[PDB]
């Protein structure tokens, strides 16, 4: 993945991507068939974000006994 | 032999309270502050014989 | 003005001064949550 940012332009020819585990070898997963849908990682880290921001933004806990 | 009644706490307050806008930086409050605390003593003093807290500090630091 | 006029009572005195402190407290509990750089609490 880090010979995809020094890949020039027409040389792409470097760009390649994915992980199996069964054989354990790095594999492009187009080709292997492995797919996750687009939302499925937008949406995915959209809300683990506003999760601990608001954990983060945590100092003090108060905590009140039942009636 | 020194000589009580705050007298003595008292000199020691004016001493550190002058030498405390030539300490300057951050030692400037603390030192401010030993001072200070001192002046308690002859306000309680004060206090406890019926007179003016404030009074009797500033007619005698005076 | 030796023998004065003899403050009788001290409730009121101590009652004041640990009233501000059970107050001062609650004002404390807060400092934290201030402008920009302030941060939130959970209740
Ligand atoms: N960009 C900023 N830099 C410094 N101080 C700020 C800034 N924005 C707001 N403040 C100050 O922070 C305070 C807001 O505190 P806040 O935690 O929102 O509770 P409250 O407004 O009820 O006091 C205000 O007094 C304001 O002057």
């Amino acid at each position: 993945h880090a010979a995809s940012q020094m890949a020039k332009p027409e040389d792409r020819s470097y760009r390649n991507y994915g992980l199996d585990l069964i054989r354990g070898k790095i594999v492009d997963e187009i080709h292997a068939g492995v797919l996750e849908p687009t939302i499925s990682k937008v949406k995915s880290l959209k809300s683990a974000l506003e999760a601990c921001v608001a954990i983060l933004r945590i100092d003090t806990m108060i905590t009140v006994d039942p009636e | 032999v020194v000589y009580g009644g705050g007298a003595a706490e008292v000199t020691m307050s004016l001493a550190v309270s002058e030498e405390a806008d030539k300490q300057r930086g951050i030692d400037q409050y603390a030192f401010r502050g030993f001072a200070q605390a001192l002046d308690t003593i002859p306000m309680t003093l004060a206090e406890n014989s019926g007179l003016d807290p404030i009074g009797t500090l500033s007619t005698l630091k005076s | 003005p030796s023998n004065a006029t003899f403050k009788n009572k001290e409730k009121p005195q101590e009652v004041r001064k640990a009233n501000i402190i059970a107050a001062r407290s609650v004002a404390d509990a807060i400092r934290t949550s201030l402008g920009p750089k302030g941060m939130d609490k959970m209740i």
